[PDB]
RNA sequence: AUCGAGAGGA
């Protein structure tokens, strides 16, 4: 439960990246694997 | 009192930071079992603890840094989809579908983050005797 | 069906080279000069130190399945300890003449050299191999 | 919803005999004799026990698919010396001494305190 | 004696640790793997709930009440429910309890196993007598109630194995050991440096010989002698369980040669 | 051990997600290939708070 | 159209296609009592008496092979190699 | 696209699979739930309705059943209801759809079906537990694991079907590959672990070992082999007995680097008549190679000949490794104390010497390459100097890995992993990289917030000098996650791309059929090829055949 | 640039030559150019080595560069597929894409042709410059449900 | 030297030695007739195409060329005598055995190689990604220098990624 | 799995007897082959298993954050004082016989999950039944006991392959087999067929 | 969930040791490696039971009906 | 049952 109330999706350059402004503020190892990856990650 | 800043990523961008909060600021035999670190003099502010970073279904995970982390990742899409005490009210919520464990047990290693993850008193699993062995193939 | 060869050896070099049982054993032949042998001897079983010196007989006989034993008492040592069974397969060439012979004990292999040749050696099937003192 | 029966690992099932017996198709003398509704506490115990006889050639057995608990025992034994003989005669071997680990367990147990 | 030649060093009401010297492998392992599951127990197998208002669910109980040890010492001549001639279960074949508590304290009201109560006739045996080890005298925690939750149960109890379910297994724990000292060579050490600073000297040294530097490997050994502990459950006392185990053992193997002259 | 934070409709549970988008009033430069007519584009997204 | 008795220059093989539909094509005759035709030694299988039926060439089919053009060319199971 | 081209279709059938070593190869382990369910019709011939009388008896439960039964005038009869289902008379020519008995044509696929290979037909042995059973070593072709990997199973209606599936499409005849020229099929794993192990030299087995082994091989002539050795105990090689699986009249030959008709460290391999002379079995040999011994097998009759092998081989080093045991342990990557020290002593000239390269590029002259310009740059200098100071560092712990080392059994055999492997585990990781190049620049002139700005050592740009063994820094962990992401992210998408390429080709050659002259022609007779692979050749019979009339001395060609 | 050379007295001898590695593609020109070997002069382009060396040129450049893709890292498909796969897309003329715009217009069947890419205006010409239907592909019998002239229905069977 | 090609000779070679083997020093009894004459009418009775006409059984030769010089080299006087030392018996026996084997590596007129010439191609890429991964570094060129340019080659690509001009 | 991506599913269950098990008498409740270690790098999995034993005998609750000074070879030093070896391992002894295994195994305790997804919730089976009214095709889901759909990739091997009258069966008498009455002439499906 | 009886491991009883173990950790005040011990709880999948038990009862009991 | 949304599995 704790990890889909604090979820964070993004609609549609590199986008699915892990990019290096992540630090600390999304979680660098937490989202889905397939179909959405990259997009929606975790905080 | 001057002694917390919150910062944002924008801000971020002007600042140095130590990681370890004392690797890293103090004076200049060793053990050679133990890992490797690298090392400025010219800080602003010292990050709390490095093992912040982590979300939730991440701070589960014993070990992290000895994983390779396209598992990590494996693992925190999983954690979501394990099986225990999601509430403790479970039998008066008239919800579709939901699985309670028979018996659970807290983790034997845990990552200090469990204890705010309040994971030890709501796991989700059992330690569970292992056997590391081939055997009949199966 | 009967013995075969026969002679005299001396070890020249034991070398444990990354096994714990089943050795190669090089040995040199006594009074023969134009002989050389390697050979494959399971030290777990048989020890040999250097500058040991043995015995080597060869033999074919002492469809049938294989039974155990029954003794009885068929034959054909207490006077040969270390015995093998194995098979021939190719068969060299140096001088013309001389010439050396092939042996897989099952796996285990065995190189000797020299020529008497003989010709009281088989192209063939059988082989047998014992080893006393 | 397909898991068998718990208790298809001892009750024999209708038309089900706790022994078959067939003749090698190839070898002669020989046995391989059907153990049903048995695991390898009857399997592995037999077999080296069909070994300290001298007047056997050949024994041994297999779990043939640890689903269905059922093995199967190739016997081959010295000429005109029957193998169901062989089978027989190894049991009781077994059977005497176990009889004696009843009585010299009886008697130093009795020995001791707690 | 003849054969088998068994020593005691310690035993126990619950830990019987002995030698086993002069007999085959095969017979030892075989020995252990009846004295798992072969033998019979006795235990709950037939659970009807009448009235449950505690926080755990119907079946849950039910499971936890066929794993609580019950006397069986005397289960020899209690029939099957299987073998019987009865209808569901009876008196020479099955051993009926009864278990009630109700919440009124306001404080935590707890059931146990001692709150078990026999309703058939024994006939007059030692049998599916609720086991207390417990310093206190209240044997295994059942189950909680609050300040007005009810628990009305009917077990009833058969005879059973180890291979048709872990609760009737008396086994609890088999030590097992032989060659504490690889004279044998039966395994090879995982090593990095040195075997004997890496790998600990094991219980089992004392009364075994060291092999000595110089001596040549010995080929045509055998496995004698065995350093066993058998712990018990308590619903058969330590030394009916190793009796029992030779006994079904050479029961069924005598199954074999009473069905081979059926042939 | 519920912490909250779910908005309880027709007797379910709901979540809202946080919502991704570029932040708007901050000046950005952009290229821009030019096969094409043009190779460089300054871009402001302009809304009130 | 079509081409005469001689003149054969397809493979004079049974290709795998022709061997399983022929085989097929028995199937299916043999499976609804039809009349069979060798000495059954104790199979009921309609898939394997009917490999039996290949092994001794009497299977009274003939194969129609055509041409990328539209002219074809015969050639009978009695007539084909079997390999 | 999806209602013409891609029906959904009836009498199929979706499970978790699970391994089972002691299924044949060209088997599948149907469950009985679906066994119960799954028809086919089966017209009434004098020949069968002994068998299918009964089986009506045994109605739509009791294994051995069936459900309807078709008349004459075209009537349906239900047989879980119906008021007779427990007679009826059966006539010549009624069709008696049935439950699926043992030894029965079915297609057994797994999307994504990105083959010929992902559709293999099978035979049913039908078996308790809900699981999809197949054998280990079909495990290959399919690309499936049983970590819940979950796969499909079709059944025909028409005999002509089942023909057409078990002359074509069945395991065995997809054995060797008609598109690589080398079989698909290998022995994995458990089985490919432990054929090393048993042929070792060094390991022996006996009497009551030897004689077990014997009595698994189903095929056993009642031949015991003679050991060996009859020294002071009687034993047999591990070699020995594995000879037994291997049939009569095989001959196989091979020669490694090191390899001398002797071989001191039992290199190569060689086999005469179904019996091992000398070499240590491996993924070499035993494997889906090409000059391997399944492929040899195979075109020496014949299909079902190798395939019967398959399993006789798993039997047997399945029960010796069931007996000998395997496992790993994290001292399966602990390395030599002094030498852990010359991994980090590797690193630090290694990393010394991009301080080299470093204080040039900042001097800077320099001799900025010719092309190799620039930048490209020193920006591709390091990439190699780090990529160096791994598989040194992997292979200066590798050497460390004595015959022990739980890890390097599985490495030399093949079983699964590799050199990489073993370098990340127990020297360092290396140097992550982004899109090719390592770890781009997202914060203005600098990597992270730990890092002063302009940082293009490697220590800032992604290289993780530790192991796992000794467990990243969070600095490097980020980094190593960076990457991690990416490998990701094309198993969502970069796959769209190479499924779309595979489209287009599917639909873009399609028809293109060898018609009956050999000439390879579409559906409007253009011709394309005029002889298939202009040799008009098969590729699966096609194998790796040295011209040795092109190398060679003048001199050595006249003698 | 090492290459194997036939060295007079009978072995393949490494030769070591020096060769030149371009950033710019204008064959055209290139070859002309004294103090080359214009018969070993190799564009990556295939496109136009096609229009410079002729079609035949391009078949083995076409070739040559998808081995270059797949064959390199261990990767080994049969001689025979990428060559298949060369000559479907040389012998209509050009170069024939492997997208909607080529092989997806050359006087085929249209309703295989439907089965592809672009789906209604593939019919909506056929309906419209009245397209009969060869009805001989396999997609058409798919879509029209019978058994296509493909492997086990290459041929009739008669008695 | 080492390629492809249909019917393993070096094989059916040591399946002769050790079926009759010989083997030894001892010696052979085929005329130097039997040896030459023999090879060049196996060469005649190989076939791919069959036919009548002149241009057909002249695309034959060049389709079976290749093989033959394989065929040619290891069936040589001097081999076939020295280091493999056949029979009058076992040599027939090699002979039919290599034609029997050899029309049997046809490709049946029936085999879809359109769909084959597929996948396989569109293969392994998939699966040389979509392993993806793993699982680090770097990784590829394969699948990034790379499946890209795989997807130029296709659509016939105007607009070339990385244009390269090598002059020797 | 476990917790660092370890899926794997139960192969087969073995009672108490058959299992291996040491010399105190531990019989473990999970086997998982080492094959899925190098493969796969989960070097943590191991590292986890190891802390969790001297946590288990020593009482402690073991630490296993993430980026702090803690060593196996500092593990090794503590299980090393507890009467076991100091990497894991154990002598086992083979259920079947008794015969010691020739190799230690590794064993402990490592923290597993139960994930959902079971067998008895996706086995699926159907021939004939429901089917839509849209298309005459078999609906979709196990929910409403639905036919699976033989995709078009599906489709492309079976060609492969060559199954011809295959082919026609999985795309008529599995799906769609109507009969239409068409016109001589104008063929199309305007006849009207009065019958029978 | 309230302490299992008996261990899945071994098969020794440890349901009437919840009881005891509160007791040994609270009452008289020691650290688990002893109260375990104690306990007669020497192999460790037996250990496991006790020491990474969570009696979670106890919050279904707060609970009012 | 149809159209539409999302989450997960390989
Ligand atoms: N079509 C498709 N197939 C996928 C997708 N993701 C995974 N797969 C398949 O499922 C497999 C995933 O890997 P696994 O089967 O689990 O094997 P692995 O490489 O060892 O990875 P793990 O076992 O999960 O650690 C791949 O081999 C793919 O064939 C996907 O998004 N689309
Ligand atoms: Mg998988
Ligand atoms: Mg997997
Ligand atoms: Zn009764
Ligand atoms: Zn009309
Ligand atoms: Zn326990």
């Amino acid at each position: 439960t704790l990890s889909h109330l604090r979820r964070t999706n993004t609609p549609i350059a590199k986008p699915r990246q892990l990019h290096n402004t992540h630090w600390g503020l999304v979680c660098p190892a937490e989202t889905p694997e397939g179909q959405a990856c990259g997009l929606v990650k975790n905080l | 009192e001057g002694l917390v800043e919150y910062i944002d990523a924008e801000e971020e961008e002007s600042i140095l930071i130590a990681m370890q909060p004392e690797d890293l600021e103090p004076a200049e035999d060793v053990d050679p079992a133990k890992r490797i670190r690298v090392s400025a003099t010219t800080f602003t502010h010292c990050e709390i603890h490095p093992s912040m970073i982590l979300g939730v279904a991440a701070s589960i995970i014993p070990f992290p840094d000895h994983n390779q982390s396209p598992r990590n990742t494996y693992q925190s899409a999983m954690g979501k989809q394990a099986m225990g005490v999601f509430l403790t009210n479970y039998n008066v919520r008239m919800d579709t579908m939901a699985n309670i464990l028979y018996y659970p047990q807290k983790p034997l290693g845990t990552t200090r983050a469990m204890e705010y993850l309040k994971f030890r008193e709501l796991p989700a699993g059992q330690n569970a005797i292992v056997a590391i062995a081939c055997y009949s193939g199966y | 069906s009967n013995t075969l060869f026969d002679d005299i050896f001396q070890v020249s070099e034991v070398d444990p080279g990354r096994y714990n049982k089943v050795c190669r054993i090089e040995a040199a032949s006594t009074t023969q000069d134009q002989c050389k042998l390697t050979l494959d001897i399971n030290v777990e079983l048989f020890p040999v130190a250097a500058q040991d010196s043995l015995t080597v007989t060869i033999a074919s006989s002492l469809t049938r399945s294989w039974r155990p034993p029954q003794a009885g008492d068929r034959s054909l040592a207490d006077d040969y300890d270390y015995v093998m069974y194995g098979t021939a397969y190719k068969f060299e060439e140096v001088s013309k003449d001389l010439i050396a012979v092939y042996y897989s004990f099952g796996g285990l292999l065995m190189r000797l050299e020299g020529n008497y040749r003989n010709l009281n050696n088989l192209k063939q099937e059988n082989a047998y191999l014992l080893i006393r003192r | 919803m397909n898991a068998p029966d718990r208790f298809e690992l001892f009750l024999l099932g209708e038309g089900e005999s706790k022994l078959k017996i067939d003749p090698d198709t190839k070898a002669p003398n020989a046995v391989v004799i059907t153990f049903e509704k048995e695991d390898h506490t009857l399997g592995n115990l037999i077999r080296a026990e069909l070994l300290n006889d001298r007047k056997v050639l050949f024994a041994a057995y297999k779990v043939e698919h640890p689903f269905f608990a059922r093995f199967k025992l190739r016997i081959q034994t010295t000429e005109g010396y029957d193998p169901k003989d062989a089978l027989k005669n190894a049991c009781n071997s077994i059977i005497n001494k176990l009889g004696a680990l009843k009585t010299n367990f009886e008697t130093e147990w009795n020995l001791q305190t707690l | 004696e003849e054969g088998p030649q068994v020593k005691i060093r310690e035993a126990s009401k619950d830990n019987v640790d002995f030698i086993l010297s002069n007999v085959d492998l095969a017979m030892a392992n075989s020995l252990r793997r009846v004295m798992i599951a072969e033998i019979p127990t006795l235990a709950i197998d037939s659970v009807e709930v009448e009235t449950n208002t505690t926080v755990l669910a119907d079946e849950f109980i039910a499971h936890r009440l066929g794993l609580i040890p019950l006397q069986s010492m005397d289960i020899e001549q209690l029939e099957y429910s299987r073998d019987c001639f009865c209808e569901d279960h009876c008196d020479k074949c099955s051993v009926v309890l009864t278990l009630q508590a109700f919440g009124e304290s306001e404080s935590t009201t707890n059931v146990y196993s001692k709150d078990l109560v026999i309703v058939s006739n024994l006939m007059g045996r030692n049998i599916g007598h609720p086991i207390i080890q417990d310093k206190e005298g209240n044997g295994v925690l059942i189950c909680k109630l609050r300040k007005g939750q009810e628990l009305k149960l009917t077990c009833v109890a058969k005879k059973g194995i180890a291979k048709e379910h872990a609760k009737w297994g008396p086994a609890a724990a088999i030590e097992f050991e032989y060659d504490p000292w690889n004279k044998l060579k039966h395994t090879d050490y995982w090593y990095e440096q040195d075997s004997a600073k890496e790998w600990p000297q094991s219980k089992n040294c004392e009364y075994e010989d060291p092999p000595n530097e110089g001596d040549p490997f010995d080929y045509k050994a055998q496995a004698d002698t065995f350093y066993m502990n058998v712990e018990s459950v308590g619903s058969i006392p330590v030394d009916q369980v190793v009796v029992r185990g030779i006994d079904t053992l050479q029961k069924k193997v005598a199954s074999i040669l009473l069905a081979l002259t059926q042939m | 051990f519920d912490m909250g934070g779910y908005f309880i409709i027709n007797g379910s549970e709901k979540v809202l997600i946080a919502q991704e988008r570029s932040a708007g009033n901050i000046v950005q430069v952009f290229k821009k290939a030019a096969p094409s007519p043009i190779s460089h584009v300054a871009e402001i997204r302009s809304a009130l708070e | 159209k079509a081409i005469p008795k001689d003149q054969r220059a397809t493979t004079p093989y049974m290709t795998k296609y022709e061997r399983a539909r022929i085989l097929g094509t028995r199937a299916l005759q043999i499976s609804m009592n039809a009349p069979v035709f060798v000495d059954l030694e104790g199979e009921t299988d309609p898939l394997r008496i009917a490999m039996k039926e290949l092994a001794e060439k009497k299977i009274p089919l003939v194969i129609r092979r055509y041409l990328p053009d539209g002219s074809f060319e015969d050639w009978s199971v009695e007539e084909l190699i079997v390999d | 696209r999806g209602n013409l081209m891609g029906k959904r279709v009836d009498f199929s059938a979706r499970t978790v699979i699970s391994g089972d070593p002691n299924l044949e190869l060209d088997q599948v382990g149907v469950p009985k739930s679906i066994a119960k369910t799954l028809t086919y019709p089966e017209v009434v011939t004098p020949y069968n309705i002994d068998r299918l009388t009964q089986l009506v008896r045994n109605g739509p439960n009791e294994h051995p059943g069936a459900k309807y039964v078709i008349r004459d005038s075209g009537d349906r009869i239900d047989l879980r209801y119906s008021k007779r289902a427990g007679d009826i008379q059966l006539q010549y020519g009624w069709k008696v759809e049935r439950h699926i008995m043992d030894n029965d044509p079915v297609l057994f696929n797994r999307q994504p079906s990105l083959h010929k290979m992902s559709m293999m037909a099978h035979r049913v042995k039908v078996i308790p537990y809900s699981t999809f059973r197949l054998n280990l070593s079909v495990t290959s072709p399919y690309n499936a694991d049983f970590d819940g990997d979950e796969m499909n199973l079709h059944v025909p209606q028409s005999e002509e079907t089942r023909a057409e599936l078990s002359q074509l499409c069945a395991v065995p005849l997809q054995i060797v590959s008609p598109q690589s020229n080398k079989p698909c099929m290998g022995i994995v794993q458990d089985t490919l672990c432990g054929i090393r192990k048993l042929t070792l030299r060094d390991t022996f087995i006996e009497l009551d070992q030897v004689l077990n082994m014997l009595y698994w091989v189903p095929d056993w002539d009642g031949v015991i082999p003679t050991p060996a050795i009859i020294k002071p105990k009687p034993l047999w090689s591990g070699k020995q007995i594995l000879s037994v699986a291997i049939p009569n009249g095989i001959h196989l030959q091979r020669f490694d680097e090191g390899t001398t008709l002797l071989s001191p460290k039992d290199n190569g391999m060689l086999i005469i008549d179904g019996q091992i002379i000398f070499g240590v079995v491996e993924k070499k040999t035993v494997g889906s190679s090409n000059g391997g011994l399944i492929h040899v097998v195979t075109r020496e009759k014949g299909p079902q000949v190798c395939a019967k092998l398959f399993g006789n081989i798993q039997k047997v080093v399945n029960f010796w490794l069931l007996h000998n045991g395997f496992s790993t342990g994290i001292g399966d990557t602990i390395a030599d104390g002094p030498t852990m020290r010359e991994i980090t002593e590797t690193i630090a000239e290694a990393k010394k010497k991009v301080l080299d390269v470093t204080k040039e590029a900042q001097a800077n002259l320099l001799t900025a390459k010719h092309g190799m310009t620039l930048r490209e740059s020193f920006e591709d200098n390091v990439v190699r100097f780090l990529n160096e100071a791994r598989d040194k560092a992997g292979r200066l712990a590798e050497v460390n890995l004595k015959d022990l080392n739980n890890v390097k059994q599985m490495v030399m055999a093949g079983s699964k992993g590799s050199f990489i492997n073993i370098a990340q585990m127990s020297a360092c990781v290396g140097q992550q990289s982004v899109e090719g190049k390592r770890i781009a620049f997202g914060f203005v002139d600098r990597t992270l917030p730990h890092f002063s700005k302009d940082d293009y050592s490697p220590e800032s740009k992604g290289f993780v000098e530790n192991s796992y063994l000794r467990g990243l820094t969070p600095q490097e962990f980020f980094f190593h996650a960076m990457g991690g992401r990416e490998g990701l992210i094309d198993t969502a998408v970069k796959t769209a791309e190479t499924g779309y390429i595979q489209r287009r080709l599917v639909k873009a050659l399609e028809d293109i059929m060898v018609h009956y002259d050999n000439t390879t022609r579409n559906s409007l007779g253009n011709v394309i090829q005029f002889i298939y692979g202009e040799d008009g050749m098969d590729a699966a019979h096609i194998e790796k055949q040295s011209l040795d009339t092109i190398g060679g001395s003048d001199a050595a060609f006249e003698k | 640039y090492d290459r194997k050379v036939p060295s007079p007295t009978g072995e393949y001898v490494k030769e070591p030559e020096w060769v030149l590695e371009t950033d710019g593609v204008n064959l055209s020109e290139v070859m002309t150019v004294p103090g080359i070997d214009p018969t070993r002069i190799y564009t990556n382009s295939f496109i136009d080595i096609m229009e410079v060396l002729g079609i035949e040129a391009g078949r083995a450049a076409l070739y040559k560069e998808v081995y270059n893709v797949i064959a390199s890292d261990g990767s080994y498909v049969n001689y025979r597929h990428m060559a298949l796969l060369v000559d479907v897309m040389t012998t209509q003329g050009g170069l024939t894409s492997v997208t909607r715009h080529g092989f997806n217009r050359s006087n085929t069947g249209a309703l295989m042709r439907c089965s592809f890419e672009e789906t209604v205006e593939i019919l909506f010409e056929a309906g419209a410059s009245a397209e009969l239907d060869d009805c001989r592909g396999v997609s058409e019998n798919v879509i029209l449900g019978q058994m296509a002239p493909i492997g086990t229905g290459a041929f009739d069977v008669m008695i | 030297a080492n390629w492809p090609l249909p019917v393993n000779i070096r094989r059916i070679i040591q399946n002769a030695q050790q079926t009759f083997h010989i083997d030894h020093t001892k010696p052979s009894d085929l005329t130097i007739k039997d040896i030459v004459l023999g090879v060049k009418d196996l060469q005649e009775n190989l076939l791919v195409l069959r036919g009548k006409n002149e241009i057909i059984q002249n695309a034959q030769r060049d389709a079976v060329t290749l093989f033959c010089c394989l065929l040619r080299s290891r069936l040589a006087t001097r081999r076939v005598l020295q280091e493999y030392r056949l029979t009058k018996q076992a040599f027939d026996w090699v002979l039919s055995n290599i034609e029997a084997q050899f029309l049997r590596s046809v490709v049946h007129p029936g085999e879809m190689v359109g769909v084959l010439a597929a996948q396989s191609i569109g293969e392994p890429a998939t699966q040389m990604t979509l392993n993806t991964f793993h699982f680090a570094g770097v990784a590829s060129k394969k699948v990034t220098s790379g499946v890209p340019r795989l997807k130029e080659i296709l659509n016939v690509a105007k607009n070339m990624k990385t244009p390269s001009l090598t002059v020797y | 799995a476990s917790r660092h991506g370890q899926k794997g599913t139960i192969g087969i269950t073995y009672r108490r007897e058959d299992m291996p098990f040491t010399a105190e008498g531990i019989v473990p409740d999970l086997i998982i082959n080492p094959h899925a270690i190098p493969s796969r790098m989960t070097v943590a999995h191991l590292i986890e298993c190891l802390l969790s034993k001297v946590a288990a005998l020593s009482g402690n609750e073991g630490d296993a954050s993430p980026f702090t000074d803690i060593t196996v070879e500092g593990i090794s030093k503590l299980l090393r004082e507890h009467g076991y070896q100091s990497r894991g391992f154990e002598v086992m002894y083979n259920g079947h016989t008794g015969k010691k295994l020739m190799a230690q195994i590794f064993f402990g305790p490592t923290y597993y999950q139960r994930l959902r997804h079971m067998v008895d919730d996706k086995i699926h089976a159907r021939a004939r039944g429901p089917m839509q009214v849209l298309t005459r095709q078999p609906v979709e889901g196990r929910s409403r006991d639905g036919g699976l759909r033989f995709g078009e990739m599906e489709r492309d091997c079976m060609i492969a392959h060559g199954a011809a009258s295959f082919l026609k069966e999985r795309l008529m008498e599995a799906s769609d087999a109507f009969r239409v009455h068409i016109c001589g002439i104008c063929g199309l499906m305007t006849v009207i067929a009065k019958l029978n | 969930m309230i302490v299992p009886v008996r261990c899945f491991s071994c098969g020794k009883v440890v349901g009437d040791k919840w009881e005891s173990y509160l007791n040994l950790l609270q009452e008289d005040e020691l650290d688990e490696g002893t109260a375990l011990s104690r306990l007669g709880l020497k192999r460790y999948c037996c250990r496991r039971m006790i020491l990474t038990h969570v009696d979670l009862i106890e919050k279904f009991l707060r609970y009012n009906p």
